[PDB]
């Protein structure tokens, strides 16, 4: 919002840019706690092998 | 917490009241009789007060 606003002042502000990285797609894994305990699998074992 | 062989499940609330509460409940402040909080500030050794 502020970057767009500063773009409306090319006579005052120039090269106003973010000094960082942009958000990116991530791969989320959802471990089902129920089915895990229902198969005799430890969450610790899961989160370590992974 | 655990999945009964019966088929039921036991969750943390089933055995506890879960709420957001202070780390400790020892200190309680009142300003002119009304609820208050705040900071007691100690001057570092040698540092200027003003």
């Amino acid at each position: 919002q502020l970057l767009a606003e500063a773009a409306k002042h090319p006579d005052m502000l120039t090269s106003v840019r973010p000094n960082g990285l942009e958000d990116t797609p991530q791969f989320k894994i959802d471990i089902d706690q129920e089915k895990a305990q229902a198969l005799g699998v430890s969450i610790n074992d899961i989160n370590t092998t992974l | 917490l655990k999945v009964n062989q019966d088929g039921s499940r036991v969750l943390l609330r089933d055995v506890a009241k879960i709420e957001l509460g202070g780390e400790n409940y020892d200190i309680i402040a009142e300003f002119n009789g009304q609820p208050a909080s705040g900071l007691g500030i100690k001057l570092a050794t040698g540092a200027n007060a003003l």
